[PDB]
């Protein structure tokens, strides 16, 4: 199936004393393989997952020069903004970044990201045909000639094309093990009795990978959704992905319901009843 | 691997 | 200012007095500043670790905050969590069963 590599970068402003909180995180798929984070001891991009163990020495010293380079980019922009949107230098505020590139089944260049929001909010991204931006107010618009003038998008294309795809593929083979595999979800129903007339179906789907799934109810064959209630999907906190599916239902009428469970671990996909 | 430089806004 | 949704559950089907992980997943929410213990029977857990920020697509940010735990028929667990969205703190109960 298609796969994908991502960094998440945050920085918060501490304006009483000292530089930004900054967070770098980067992921394969639903796997965290490195972060940096600049209160902890290190000062170094650190690993995650034992497949990025296997770079050498200059990986990690290449990949904290990288990510000390963006904190500071972010420590600039944070001031840039203030400036831009007429803000005081009392207020916190924060800077966040998202770039990678997805690859399909064969491996090969699907869509490139590099996008960046301002207080939680959209400032600028680069288009899906990553040659130009959508700036959204004019404080990005300004940003947005800059980046032209300096030919921003043929760099990131050149990486997110080229570079971003060929270590993605790195990285997929050396951790084929793990990155590889597919883990269907565990699946069970259970049954909790409200009243004497009304009971709750709860499906669920647990130890599951990639996280991406569907649970959906039907009633006699035909799709329910009304007296329905899904939660997000969350991480087991041991890398796999847990989710469940509820429906409430006339005591004594489960057997007209059936849950189904789509996942890229499950050749067809599973019907489940009480 | 991160991209290899960097611009601000 | 987006308020987080919270999730509290354990890592595996719960039985009483098998080991198990006790987690809160926090999500949905903005700015990232945010306060989350793990209780026992109304009181903070000491041994709590938590993930490395991130975000989603529309840039809310989620934490998983973590630790061991052997649920009990008696023993009550909870999140309890506290950001600028909140007034008061908000706890969510750990209860089997969801």
């Amino acid at each position: 199936g298609s796969h994908s590599m991502r960094y998440f970068f945050t920085s918060v402003s501490r304006p009483g004393r000292g530089e930004p909180r900054f967070i770098a995180v980067g992921y394969v798929d639903d796997t965290q393989f490195v972060r940096f984070d600049s209160d902890a001891a290190s000062q170094r991009m650190e690993p995650r997952a034992p497949w990025i163990e296997q770079e050498g020495p200059e990986y990690w010293d290449g990949e904290t020069r990288k990510v000390k380079a963006h904190s500071q980019t972010h420590r600039v922009d944070l001031g840039t903004l203030r400036g831009y949107y007429n803000q005081s230098e009392a207020g916190s505020h924060t800077v966040q970044r998202m770039y990678g590139c997805d690859v399909g089944s064969d491996w090969r260049f699907l869509r490139g990201y590099h996008q960046y929001a301002y207080d939680g909010k959209d400032y600028i991204a680069l288009k899906e045909d990553l040659r130009s931006w959508t700036a959204a107010d004019m404080a990005a618009q300004t940003t947005k000639h800059k980046w032209e003038a300096a030919h921003v998008a043929e760099q990131l294309r050149a990486y997110l094309e080229g570079t971003c795809v060929e270590w993605l593929r790195r990285y997929l083979e050396n951790g084929k093990e793990t990155l590889q595999r597919t883990d269907a979800p565990k699946t069970h129903m259970t049954h909790h009795a409200v009243s004497d007339h009304e009971a709750t179906l709860r499906c669920w789907a647990l130890s599951f990978y990639p996280a991406e799934i569907t649970l959906t109810w039907q009633r006699d064959g035909e799709d329910q959704t009304q007296d329905t209630e899904l939660v997000e999907t969350r991480p087991a906190g041991d890398g796999t992905f847990q989710k469940w599916v509820a429906v409430v239902v006339p005591s004594g009428q489960e057997q007209r319901y059936t849950c189904h469970v789509q996942h890229e671990g499950l050749p067809k996909p599973l019907t489940l009843r009480w | 691997l991160q991209l290899p430089q960097g611009t601000t806004l | 200012q987006r308020t987080p949704k919270i999730q509290v559950y354990s890592r595996h089907p719960a039985e009483n007095g098998k080991s198990n992980f006790l987690n809160c997943y926090v999500s949905g929410f903005h700015p990232s500043d945010i306060e989350v213990d793990l209780l026992k029977n109304g009181e903070r857990i000491e041994k709590v670790e938590h993930s490395d920020l991130s975000f989603s697509k529309d840039w809310s940010f989620y934490l998983l905050y973590y630790t061991e735990f052997t649920p009990t028929e008696k023993d009550e667990y909870a999140c309890r969590v506290n950001h600028v969205t909140l007034s008061q703190p908000k706890i969510v109960k750990w209860d089997r069963d969801m």
